[PDB]
């Protein structure tokens, strides 16, 4: 749970809607086994 | 805590238009600095000295800009009235260096004027633009047979004129005239803004006598004038540099 | 007066994706081992931001490991 | 094009085990820690 101050050509909505992207996926591995 | 940050003060642009240093940019114990002098680590005995505290209340917080094998030398000059103010210096071009555009100098160079008026960008890079195509194949010369001339020099700094006359041989290129510049303000005890300005109006010499050796092709190498005890033996120098104060 | 203007996001020196960049772009092998443990570490956790499409520069920094 | 933005949350557990199995439960907790904090944001 450590966050970080970075530049990026996203912004921090996108971010966090690639955020959903990858932690939605993660959920549906790891509550699957 | 207790601890100052290590950048956001730029107090320049106050000091350029401070009206007591010797600044030739813009128009409109007993020392001054303690930087032979500690203070016994309390940065409050910095605020005693007037230049510092100065740029302490006058200061401001900035924001950091971010961004060949033969270099031809051009002493470019810009002189631009701006609102009362001018903008008079002068700096050489690395005609074939071509890797800062002369509108990102002059983006560079009216920040920390704290002009960023970004029409002095354009007037500035024209002018520019303009000095280096009317002198891209003037600087560019290969002078041999030994031209041997006599160089009579003038710098212009703040009613300080510099003159000096010294025979100068613009065929062996062993002596750098930034390194003839230095060797001058080493031994007359001269300030560091004299390196620049005296090679600046050197080289632009320099494509004057290259100039006339390319566009007129007069060669005239005849007699540099001496006093008899080198070159010409005539009964077995000419002057020497001095800082004129009109 | 001149020291309440500070700006916030760079009173800190510079950002870490830089500082990891810069580690692997000095000689400092420790700062080599701290920035490819944090490259690791954001690798595993978030693909998105390292991605080779997104900083195309990073491909020739791990070739010469 | 600089984006000042916040980095994301890193799931760095401060025992550091070598085996997988003493780690999905607290990455677990992780995920439900971490989404439903981002779900509110939408």
């Amino acid at each position: 749970a450590v966050f970080d101050l970075m530049t990026s050509p996203f912004t921090q909505e996108e971010v966090l809607i690639k955020e959903i992207d990858f932690l939605k996926n993660k959920l549906l591995d790891l509550q699957s086994l | 805590n207790q601890l100052i940050p290590q950048a956001y003060i730029s107090n320049f642009h106050n000091r350029l238009t401070n009206e007591d240093d010797g600044i030739p940019i813009f128009t409109m114990g007993n020392a001054v600095l303690p930087d032979l002098q500690d203070q016994h680590h309390n940065p409050f005995n910095i605020l005693r000295y007037p230049k510092i505290r100065d740029t302490f209340i006058n200061g401001k917080v900035v924001s950091p800009y971010r961004l060949s094998g033969e270099a031809i030398m051009i002493p470019i000059t810009l002189d631009i009235e701006h609102m009362g103010h001018t903008i008079k210096d002068q700096f050489l071009w690395n005609y074939n260096d071509d890797s800062i555009s002369p509108e990102e100098f002059a983006s560079i160079y009216c920040k920390d004027l704290d002009m960023t008026s970004a029409t002095l960008q354009t007037q500035i890079a024209n002018i520019i633009k303009e000095q280096l195509k009317d002198l891209e194949n003037i600087a560019a010369t290969e002078i041999m047979s030994d031209l041997h001339v006599i160089i009579n020099l003038t710098c212009n700094l703040q009613d300080r004129f510099f003159e000096d006359n010294f025979q100068w041989n613009l065929n062996d290129k062993s002596l750098t005239p930034e390194r003839f510049a230095t060797s001058i303000v080493q031994d007359l005890g001269l300030t560091r803004e004299f390196i620049p300005l005296i090679s600046q109006s050197l080289h632009e010499t320099i494509l004057k006598i290259k100039k006339d050796w390319v566009d007129g092709h007069l060669i005239q190498d005849h007699v540099p004038n001496d006093a008899a005890f080198g070159y010409l033996s005539g009964i077995r120098s000419n002057w020497c540099p001095r800082v004129e104060i009109l | 007066n001149v020291f309440q203007s500070l700006p916030k996001e760079t009173a800190r020196g510079v950002d870490d994706l830089t500082r990891m960049e810069m580690a692997l772009l000095s000689g400092i092998p420790e700062e080599i081992k701290w920035s490819l443990k944090k490259y690791l570490t954001y690798s595993n956790k978030a693909p998105y931001m390292i991605s080779l499409r997104t900083l195309p520069d990073l491909l020739p920094l791990f070739k010469t490991f | 094009p600089l984006n000042w933005v916040q980095g994301p949350a890193i799931f760095h557990m401060l025992t550091s085990p070598y085996t997988q199995d003493e780690i999905i439960n607290h990455e677990m907790n992780f995920l439900k820690g971490r989404l439903l904090e981002l779900q509110e944001i939408t």
